[PDB]
């Protein structure tokens, strides 16, 4: 996370960190006792056995509850960067209560309105290309960028209706490497997306790109 | 500046050259370095 601040205990009850081979890698969102939603690219092509999840902690190294994976479902139509969601079934059921809860989801076929506010969180780098890896969770609030604008920055075919973007014209606030899969939410804390891709991090005129929960609601309900 | 449609990797992240001639890259934290 670039341009953000330390997150507070309870701001994202459902956020999880996801390590691979004992190192940081991606974030996610707990949907229920045995389901995590992350980015397709966090898990596709990789050995499911390398992944541990942590829920109920601001820290990516300690606290909360952990689980390995039972199975992984990548979007049937995950292609390039499009349809970039995967469902992870957990080996250990993580009950709600205390510091953990489950994510409510953006409405089926909804699309984040340009200019509206959204907040993303994660343990990724704090600068583009930075050697930083925060222990404690970070968060930034950014405006949604209209798809028409994002298409201007990246190209019409690069940005699909299963993606939406967020960022500030002059840069300064973004998700970054290590935040992949992690939640971006509206001001009801509804899960509207997962961190996916971008040109660098927090660059002027280059939005963060997100897999769209609204646009992909069908996939999620089916495999959750 | 890249030729649209080209691909590369920066560590563990796949990058794609978009129509506007820049690299779009995924946002994983790459461990074993």
């Amino acid at each position: 996370i670039v341009g953000g601040t330390s997150a507070s205990a309870g701001d994202f009850p459902f956020i999880v960190s996801i390590s691979r081979n004992g190192g940081p890698w991606c974030g996610g969102s707990l949907l229920n006792a045995n389901t995590v939603l992350t980015a397709a690219h966090c898990v596709s092509g990789y050995a499911q056995s390398g992944f541990q999840i942590r829920a109920g902690s601001l820290s990516r190294t300690s606290g909360g509850i952990t689980s390995s994976l039972s199975s992984v479902r990548v979007h049937p139509s995950y292609s390039g960067n499009n349809n970039d969601l995967a469902i992870l079934k957990l080996s250990t059921s993580i009950p709600s209560g205390g510091n953990i809860g489950y994510a409510r989801l953006a409405a089926s076929g909804s699309d984040p309105v340009a200019g509206s506010s959204a907040t993303v969180a994660g343990w990724g780098a704090t600068s583009e290309g930075g050697s930083s890896t925060p222990v404690n969770l970070l968060k930034v609030t950014v405006p949604i960028v209209s798809r028409a604008t994002c298409r201007a920055q990246y190209g019409t075919s690069a940005i699909t209706n299963q993606m939406f973007c967020a960022g500030v014209s002059s840069g300064g606030k973004d998700s970054c490497q290590g935040d992949s899969g992690g939640p971006i939410v509206d001001s009801s804390n509804t899960l509207i997306g997962a961190v996916s891709w971008g040109n660098g991090c927090a660059r002027p005129n280059y939005s963060g790109v997100y897999a769209s929960v609204g646009a992909l609601r069908s996939f999620i309900d089916t495999y959750a | 500046e890249c030729t649209p449609g080209q691909t590369k990797k920066q560590d563990c992240n796949t990058c794609t050259c978009t129509p506007t001639g820049i690299w779009g890259c995924t946002r994983k934290a790459c461990r074993t370095t």
